[PDB]
């Protein structure tokens, strides 16, 4: 009981979902334009695969 | 108001430079130097900051495809001969030619609009910095353009020292150090040149601060709505 | 919360006379029944005024010189 | 549950038309303020053209 | 949509806007008193002890 | 007190400059200008720090949608003659214009509403820097926002020192060496900046120094409430 | 306005430097020196922001082949013994030379056409920087050639101070930093070169900023439509 | 839906005719305009040339 539980508290206290955006990567109307699905357009000082990040449940240890 | 900011700048900030005249006071003739490089503070400010969100209403007219953003077609402003003022102004909203970006577009029901979208021919073109194309104008119709607006401009000429300057206390010093750094950087001495660098670089670190603290509740995440959309 | 806050907001400084006031209610309810019926002696400073007071002010005293 | 300040408030505040209807007939009308020594008297305020004191 | 009438706000700002009538009240219980008239002697009796000051009008 | 803090920047900090008079007390014609930099110095402080969060009610009346956080609509001050007041001030909570973030909206009786969301209409929006749009304003009902609050601001032509500075003991330092750095970076002398950018520096080390120990409480974690919202 | 302009030059940018004449206004002589570069740092933010983009028709003739951009061949220019017009002018378009990038070229019906196109032997070719070259040219057609556009160039002669300088108020801020720029560096002094070179760089500052804002909705992206051309 | 400022101001149009046909009325004839006091009858525009008082 006590290892499921662990297992279940690294599962479940993380975040599946929460995704961060950095603040100066999108202008005002391409932040609308990411938000509602389509293609954005971003400055050249950021790159999408740093600024954007979604969260994912960090992997349970083998030892459990 | 303007009188508490003219003394802050000759007390303080500009203090070691002409404008200042030794911290008594911004002379009556050096008006038309700190009013110039604050209006371009505010427009800076109100560009880079959501300080001020302000709509107007297009009426549209059967034989008028371009529409301008200038108060000479508003319908407040009687002192202009254009003989159809499609600009709905109203006492509340005036629209003082204060427009920054165009950003949102509405129709008189309240349906959103697409803005500078090719494929969609349906959507309001903006061809020129301050125009508003509508390809499919009707008699019976009116705009709601929303754009994000700048600080009513301040005249050169202005004497009245009780016009206010409408911005928060948090951004009193972004601004003053702005107005150091332009009136810093006009001569070309090193040292006083690198003064003006660092009056620049103090009031980009203010904005980075703001920003970073968020003072204007600009960068707050919304409610994510893709799931509803792509149909889970 | 007992809406505690609210009193403090509002009657933060008052809040002796309101409990002076509660704690005499009863007797606040009796001197709003005497009053009501004119049951207090009402007192005008002349007359030709004494006929402007209600009939129900049975009770009266008039100031002359 | 136990909102005694909040108790007094709503209990003061049921009773509050007896209160209105008191200040409006004393301010209306002028009654006779009767005072048992001559201190609290001149300590009455001006507008009580009217007093009566009690003695021994 | 939902109407907040009578709501714990609303009391006490109700007691708030009356701070002045409560006042005069408070005064009046403490500092002063009022002539209370009756119209017989009985009368007197079937009155409260709070009444310190009476006056009976008799034939 | 202003008194305490007048003494301590004439002896020790601002000691070796014009405006300490060489630690014989701030000159009353130089209070000007340590006031203006005070007021600064606590704004900035205030707003970086949660040293004081506040409530106001805001009535909300049939024909406004657009509610300005200005103390000339509050119910205390009676120097105005707005027709509708719609702040609700009391003796105890003012609302001195000290407003740098809106953080939290209320309704009458307590449920928490959105702000700033667009999908949600239903949710306060915040049009400018200091108003409040209530797209559906109902003649019963009163807001209830929670912001930060700002010192109450100390008048340029303030003469009275006993006007207590409430800030804990310390922010003392952080705040002095605010108003050091500030005044030390008025002039243009390479000499005199480097000692306004050590004292900003070391401002913002004292600053960095008290969110390390969170002597205000803020960084404070919260207990988990996710499990509870997914249905675990 | 021009006035305006020449007013804030003269004072907080070109002040020590003699074009300035020390902050009392741009003499009478040197206007032709500052509208020769205002000129340019026009050209410039027109050719790398869209700030003016209009539309062209080009009448097609049976025996010409090569339609050159120039007003020269306006129908609304009366001045000029052409005789052949084909450019087709209204009191509206009036076609100033101001071409900067033909970017799309549509028919009389509305159906756009390639250009520079050298597969598809239906395309308009551009031999030079002003002319476009119709293989095809039938009596009975006209082109609806669509270009970014320039300021209508201000005569280096101009004397009226009236002549309105279209520019949003963000990029104010921009011409003035380029025209700084190009008067400081005609001077060989390194002293004042470095000035010059420091200008440019705050040049390419704002115009970096205002490309991360977008305040002119230029990097604004579209509706994907690959999908249904590809047939999926 | 509680439209009240909303409801006020239909309420108003749907008789806005009436309002526009007395604000004709009233500008294009004259009529006759009756004051109480003598005070309100100076306060009257100098537009009524034709007033009438009532006193006791």
């Amino acid at each position: 009981g006590a290892t499921t539980r662990a297992m279940i508290d690294i599962l479940a206290r993380s975040a599946n979902g929460q995704t961060g955006i950095r603040k100066d990567m999108l202008d005002v109307t391409n932040r609308r334009k990411f938000d509602k699905g389509e293609d954005y357009e971003f400055n050249a000082n950021v790159d999408p695969r740093q600024g954007i990040y979604m969260h994912v449940s960090p992997e349970i240890p083998q030892s459990a | 108001k303007l009188s508490e900011l003219f003394q802050m700048l000759s007390v303080g900030e500009l203090s070691l430079i002409r404008t200042g005249n030794d911290g008594q006071g911004i002379r009556t003739q050096d008006y038309p130097k700190v009013i110039a490089q604050l209006n371009a503070g505010l427009t800076n400010l109100h560009a880079r900051f959501p300080l001020l969100e302000k709509e107007v209403i297009i009426q549209q007219y059967e034989q008028i495809s371009k529409y301008y953003l200038r108060s000479e077609f508003a319908q407040m402003n009687t002192t202009s001969t254009e003989k159809y003022k499609y600009l709905m102004d109203s006492p509340t909203e005036r629209f003082l030619d204060d427009v920054i970006r165009v950003e949102r577009v509405f129709d008189e029901c309240g349906c959103p609009l697409y803005l500078n979208n090719e494929p969609c021919c349906g959507s309001i073109v903006t061809p020129s910095f301050d125009c508003i194309q509508i390809v499919y104008p009707i008699e019976t119709n009116a705009l709601f353009v929303t754009y994000r607006a700048n600080h009513p401009k301040i005249a050169l000429t202005t004497t009245d020292l009780n016009t206010e300057v409408r911005i928060p206390a948090s951004h009193e010093k972004a601004l003053t150090y702005y107005i150091a750094s332009q009136l810093y950087s006009n001569s070309p001495n090193p040292e006083t040149a690198a003064k003006g660098v660092e009056w620049s670089q103090r009031f980009e670190a203010e904005c980075t601060k703001i920003e970073n603290l968020d003072l204007d509740n600009a960068h707050i995440a919304q409610t994510n709505v893709k799931p509803e959309m792509r149909g889970w | 919360g007992n809406q505690a806050g609210m009193v403090e907001k509002f009657i933060g400084t008052a809040y002796d006379v309101v409990k002076t006031v509660y704690d005499n209610l009863g007797e606040i309810q009796f001197i709003y029944n005497f009053l009501n019926d004119y049951g207090v002696l009402i007192t005008v400073d002349s007359v030709t005024e004494l006929q402007e007071l209600p009939t129900t002010a049975k009770y009266t005293r008039v100031y002359s010189s």
